[PDB]
């Protein structure tokens, strides 16, 4: 999701 | 300058928060996180109100109907799910992107959702039938933000593909697309009240507030930390109008629209401000971080 560094 | 100060701290989550958001009548904030969780909590005082499942993996968006009764929220399970505020209830499931679900919202009307997934297009959905209506081939790389304007005719999209574009919501043709000098991935982006202009964040630590009708860039906002995460930015205006964004350097910050100076930095958050949202009729600022942190601030100002 948007918590994690994509 | 604004004097936001610390007024409740919100601790629940398991995970870390992705996002948070007021809702239209204000009585309500709303969060999403990777715990698969969205939870509901009164805006003025931070109480606990409710806790609502069903998703099966993380949320990273969650979004207001425009009279307070519904959200949708967005998550890796690959769907949306449309929800009943007062009953907790989930009304749909709106199924067809092939990959993460990333940001969503309803139109003014709320008869429409549209939604961006990390399959790099984005999804017009019906509200009531929970059935897709249009898929826009809208980028090359997973879509960050997806916002309508104040009438709901256009469409605002974002992407790591550099492109911020504009879609016409009827036919879902594009209208137009900005591009800088340079493509650093568009990790956030969202019509300003009016719909005139837009305001976009890049990860190159900068944030811009863009002339839709002109496509020309009007202001920079710079000082604070982004270059990993899709940050959250907003409008204040219910006081001085600010704008306002999280960082990763675990700070909220408040810059002067129209000076394009730094008024307020607000520390207290162990983590990064993944996400920020600015009350309709009262100075108060809900800021929400990351794992190390995992909890929900309510700040609030004379002015």
């Amino acid at each position: 999701a948007r918590t994690k560094q994509t | 300058k604004p004097n936001y100060a610390l007024k409740f701290t919100l601790a629940g989550h398991t995970k870390a928060v992705s996002s948070v958001k007021f809702s239209p009548n204000g009585e309500w904030l709303a969060s999403s996180s990777a715990d698969k969780l969205i939870k509901i909590w009164g805006a003025y005082d931070g109480k606990f109100e409710k806790t609502i499942s069903g998703h099966k993996l993380g949320i990273s968006d969650v979004a207001w109907s425009s009279d307070s009764n519904l959200l949708v929220s967005a998550s890796d399970d690959k769907t949306l799910k449309i929800w009943d505020v007062s009953s907790g209830k989930c009304l749909k499931t709106l199924k067809g992107h092939s990959n993460y679900v990333f940001c969503c919202n309803f139109n003014p009307q709320s008869n429409l959702i549209v939604s961006g997934s990390f399959d790099e297009s984005v999804r017009i959905w019906d509200v009531k039938t929970g059935k897709c209506l249009k898929t826009l081939p809208a980028h090359s790389d997973p879509v960050s933000a997806v916002h309508f304007n104040r009438d709901g005719s256009l469409i605002v999209s974002s992407s790591y593909d550099g492109l911020c574009r504009i879609w016409d919501t009827a036919s879902g043709q594009c209208l137009k697309t900005l591009i800088d000098d340079d493509n650093p991935p568009v990790s956030f982006v969202k019509f300003s009240p009016n719909g005139k202009y837009i305001l976009a964040a890049t990860l190159d630590n900068t944030l811009k507030l863009w002339d839709y009708s002109k496509g020309k860039c009007l202001k920079t906002y710079t000082g604070h930390k982004n270059e990993k995460y899709c940050i959250f930015a907003n409008f204040s205006v219910t006081g001085g109008k600010w704008i306002v964004s999280g960082s990763e350097d675990n700070l909220v910050y408040i810059w002067n629209l129209q000076t394009k100076e730094i008024v307020q930095k607000l520390q207290g958050h162990t983590d990064v401000v993944i996400s920020t949202a600015c009350h309709p009729t009262e100075n108060i600022i809900a800021s929400a971080a990351l794992e190390n942190d995992k909890t929900i601030k309510l700040w609030k100002s004379d002015c």
